[PDB]
């Protein structure tokens, strides 16, 4: 197992992670090497496909010209896995497109014929032992992980040994189940991976851990004092939502409802579905309808995203804004939502002035929103510090850089790169 | 998949 902790059954939440000794806020409880892992698409170039670290000058793959490695070394560990993708990216082309969900499974059965005994990944939780809810799963889930076994043989039937589709099915489903997305400093999808005894921690929207990636190597860490015989608790999901959005999220993705503290008692809700103070108070109503409007508009630009133009994307955040902010406070999360897309467009486009413009109003309800060491505060805090330095606003960039790394120290550890870089881009100025 | 945004 792992020292000073244990798997245990957590009533009413199937198998969790028990504390055996006492964790500090900032104490590293435990590190899990990937047991699978896959640098996304859009960063080839940017990281190395093997460990992950960001540099210029990686090594391109001679045969494909889409992987990217430090050197020869990085290169040669890589390819068990960068083998069954290596040829059939050339060989298909343009029309190679498997989903990252069925890259990263692709891995896992590669994994499981080369080590198909427990690995270091594995001390408490195997990746055969996963949850499924196999049980649970609809005729629209079951059509969607059917698309998926078809993209794994369409793809992958070179080196796999397939095993029948019922087993595939439970496989593709403990992935959405217990696959973890990699991000970096600023929040940013790096990649897909299964960290087996990360997965073994049960959901809180109060987290007494963080979850943190030094490359591919995954760090957890506690952001509350967590004492013997107390259960560790990561957060699965966004955390700015208030509760009824968040338990929809939770039942969707993980087929539970959460039953912790925050969700209890919704203290946060109010602040977060804060209403305007008008001389007419808006009718309870008039409230639902916009809470409805809101939830619509994020669905509509999640998928105008893929094929609306920068300008679109910008008109959609400005007018449901401008909608929005005759019922809605400026804090109001669904308001604050918008804005974030809106810098994402903003950020895009190289408009570093109206990146800045949006990051402003972000901020501050940020803070109030999400819990005391948030990665969500840390990421707004960087980008505004790097937005302001950027600018030439080198006081506001260094106050905010400074902000991100009070607590980056605590999640990521004082010693991470991301805070060498961090610390570096304060000295350079 | 868990993270902190999607
Ligand atoms: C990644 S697994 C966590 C480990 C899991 N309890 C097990 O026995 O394998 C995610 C699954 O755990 C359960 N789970 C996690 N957090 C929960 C919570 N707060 N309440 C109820 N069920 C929870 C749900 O079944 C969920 O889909
Ligand atoms: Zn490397
Ligand atoms: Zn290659
Ligand atoms: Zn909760």
């Amino acid at each position: 197992g792992l020292g000073g902790l244990e798997r245990f059954c957590s009533p009413g939440k199937g198998r969790g992670l028990r504390a055996l000794q006492p964790f500090q806020v900032g104490d590293l409880l435990f590190s899990c090497p990937a047991y699978a892992y896959v640098l996304t698409v859009n960063e080839r170039g940017n990281h190395c496909e093997y460990c992950f670290t960001r540099k210029e000058g990686l090594s391109k793959c001679g045969r494909c010209k889409q992987a990217f490695y430090c050197n020869v070394e990085c290169q040669k560990e890589d390819w068990p896995m960068h083998k069954l993708e290596c040829s059939p990216m050339v060989v298909f082309g343009e029309n190679w497109n498997p989903s990252e969900t069925v890259r990263l499974t692709a891995r896992i059965l590669a994994k499981q014929k080369i080590h198909p005994e427990r690995t270091p990944s594995e001390k408490l939780l195997a990746v055969k032992e996963f949850e499924s809810h196999l049980d649970k799963l609809d005729n629209e889930k079951k059509d969607l992980i059917q698309s998926d076994i078809a993209a794994l043989h369409h793809f992958y039937s070179k080196h796999l040994e397939f095993p029948d589709n019922d087993s595939l099915v439970v496989l593709f489903a403990q992935v959405n189940c217990n696959g973890f997305t990699i991000e970096d400093e600023e929040l940013s999808h790096l990649g897909s991976a299964i960290f087996p005894d990360v997965a073994l921690m049960n959901h809180s929207c109060c987290p007494n851990v963080i979850v943190t990636y030094k490359g591919t190597l995954a760090e957890v860490r506690a952001v509350q004092e967590i004492k013997p015989g107390e259960e560790v608790f990561t957060s699965y999901i966004d955390l700015l939502y208030p509760t009824e959005d968040r338990n929809d999220r939770l039942r969707d993705s993980y087929f539970f409802t959460c039953e912790c503290q925050e969700c209890t008692t919704k203290d946060k809700d109010k602040a977060k579905v804060e209403i305007r103070k008008l001389s007419d108070p808006p009718k309870a109503e008039a409230i639902r309808d916009m809470v409805r409007y809101a939830r619509n508009v994020i669905e509509e630009f999640r998928r105008a995203k893929h094929y609306k133009s920068p300008s679109e994307l910008l008109e959609i955040c400005e007018l449901s804004q401008e909608k929005m902010s005759s019922v809605f406070e400026d804090s109001n999360v669904y308001m604050l939502h918008m804005m974030y897309q809106a810098m994402g467009v903003c950020l895009y486009m190289q408009d570093w002035e109206g990146a800045l413009q949006y990051g402003q109003k972000i901020i501050k309800p940020y803070s109030k929103h999400y819990p005391l060491y948030s990665l969500n505060v840390a990421s707004m805090w960087l980008k505004l510090g790097r937005l302001y330095m950027g600018l030439e606003h080198k006081a506001a960039g260094e106050k905010a850089l400074k902000k991100a790394i009070a607590i980056m120290e605590v999640a990521h550890g004082k010693d991470h790169p991301y805070i060498s870089e961090i610390k570096q881009e304060i000295e350079s100025h | 998949l868990k993270s902190k945004k999607g």
